[PDB]
């Protein structure tokens, strides 16, 4: 039996309602479980036997369906609900056992909170990086929503490689993100240029931080 | 509770056995003990379950022939894995379920990293700007495998810490940053960085400017 979840990701406003779908390729009656997983944590059981709430689960979570088509609904979404949700088959008709088994592919829920413009910091590389052969410059975008895009320019030239981005999970209280963007270059490349610029764009708004390799 | 052990860095082609250890209850009671894995940034994937009362076992169609689940005592279940590939890199969880009622109890997971290369210790560099308030931090660069642990002031500094998720660079090495926001009245802030795979322990006090 194949388990399919849709959609892959969905955005929901604080206070809104969002519904998530799980499909089984053959009937599993009511033996379907739902899990919530916050980044960097084990999954937590929300619903078992398709609609029974697990202990300690707030009642804004509900499940429905029996057979092949199931739904998880969040009624009155909260910033805390930013997470990935999975369904799991809990019955095997071949063997007639009720062990918890195959998962659906998961649905990511993004929560639309109140918008907040990012402040931006740039961290020039500590002095002892350069003798290692590579140099990593760090740019941070603090406490913001919705998502940003980051652009690095070196002496005015947009960079298209050496860049990694890491975003903290949405904050349970205010829905905000934080972002760490790194530009990594060889020491030869770093010493060959002067102006290092991090440009953080949020829709039509842009915050820019820059330093010069001689001033630090 | 449940605790997984046995993870670490291994070469493609390796075998490895993980152990799930129970506390506070007994595998001599009737439960399904299962293994579930999750590759970084991907979904949960069921591997296998075993009925602890009689050791009847059930396998995912991709696992049978390559993974073996075993009840080895009243407090341990193992997962033997063979012919490992980079795509088997994942957090491996053990979880307990009953009959038809999901899995309410999970371990924290053990990380298995299947990669070429060898362990590498992190370099730790301070992060500071080139002010009544300032953000400082530590960059933990170029380590393998995960995890590292990063605390501040030995875990007594509370308000205002942001530790970002690690990123695996194209070299296969990881890097992570952690920043802390402080005011001029603050005492110095020290990041405590540990990389158990290489027995690395570094404390770095970060000064403004």
């Amino acid at each position: 039996i194949v388990m399919t979840q849709t959609p892959a990701s969905v955005e929901a406003a604080v206070g809104g309602t969002v519904a998530i779908k799980c499909q089984a390729s053959q009937s599993i009656r009511s033996y379907l479980a739902w899990y919530q997983q916050k980044p960097g944590q084990p999954p937590k059981l929300l619903i078992y036997e398709a609609s029974k709430l697990a202990s300690g689960v707030p009642s804004r979570f509900s499940g429905s369906g029996s057979g092949t088509q199931f739904t998880l609904t969040i009624s009155g979404v909260e910033c805390d609900d930013a997470a990935t949700y999975y369904c799991q088959r809990n019955y095997d008709s071949y063997s007639g056992a009720y062990y918890p088994n195959g998962f659906g592919g998961g649905t990511e829920v993004v929560v639309k909170g109140d918008p907040v413009a990012p402040s931006v910091l740039i961290f020039p590389p500590a002095a002892d990086q350069v003798a290692t052969g590579t140099v990593t410059i760090v740019c941070v975008a603090n406490k913001y929503f919705p998502d940003v895009t980051v652009t690095w320019e070196v002496d005015g030239t947009t960079q298209t490689t050496g860049i990694e981005n890491s975003k903290t999970p949405q904050n349970s209280a205010d829905c905000t993100y934080n972002l760490s963007s790194t530009l990594t270059l060889t020491s030869t490349q770093y010493n060959s240029h002067k102006e290092y610029t991090c440009k953080v764009t949020q829709g039509t708004t842009s915050v820019v931080q820059s330093f010069n390799r001689g001033d630090c | 509770q449940l605790v997984e052990s046995g993870g670490g860095l291994v070469q493609p082609g390796a075998s490895l056995t993980l152990t799930c250890t129970a506390s506070g209850f007994s595998f001599s009671s009737d439960y399904y003990m299962c293994w579930v894995r999750q590759a970084p940034g991907k979904g949960l994937e069921w591997i296998a379950c075993i009925w602890t009362a009689n050791s009847i076992s059930y396998y995912a169609r991709w696992a049978k022939g390559r993974f073996t689940i075993s009840k080895t005592s009243s407090t341990t279940v193992t997962l033997q894995m063979t012919s490992l590939t980079a795509a088997d890199t994942a957090t491996y969880f053990c979880a307990r379920g009953g009959s038809g009622d999901g899995q309410s109890l999970w371990g924290p997971g053990t990380l298995v990293t299947v990669s070429s290369g060898q362990p590498k210790a992190p370099s730790v560099f301070p992060l500071a700007p080139c002010s009544s308030t300032v953000t400082l931090g530590c960059l933990v660069k170029g380590y393998l495998p995960e995890p590292v642990t990063v605390t501040w002031n030995s875990g007594t500094l509370t308000n205002g810490v942001r530790t970002f998720p690690s990123v695996r660079q194209s070299s296969g090495l990881y890097s992570l940053s952690s920043v802390v926001s402080v005011t001029s009245s603050s005492q110095p802030v020290t990041c405590n960085v540990a990389h158990p795979a290489t027995n690395t322990k570094v404390d770095k006090t970060v000064a403004p400017s």
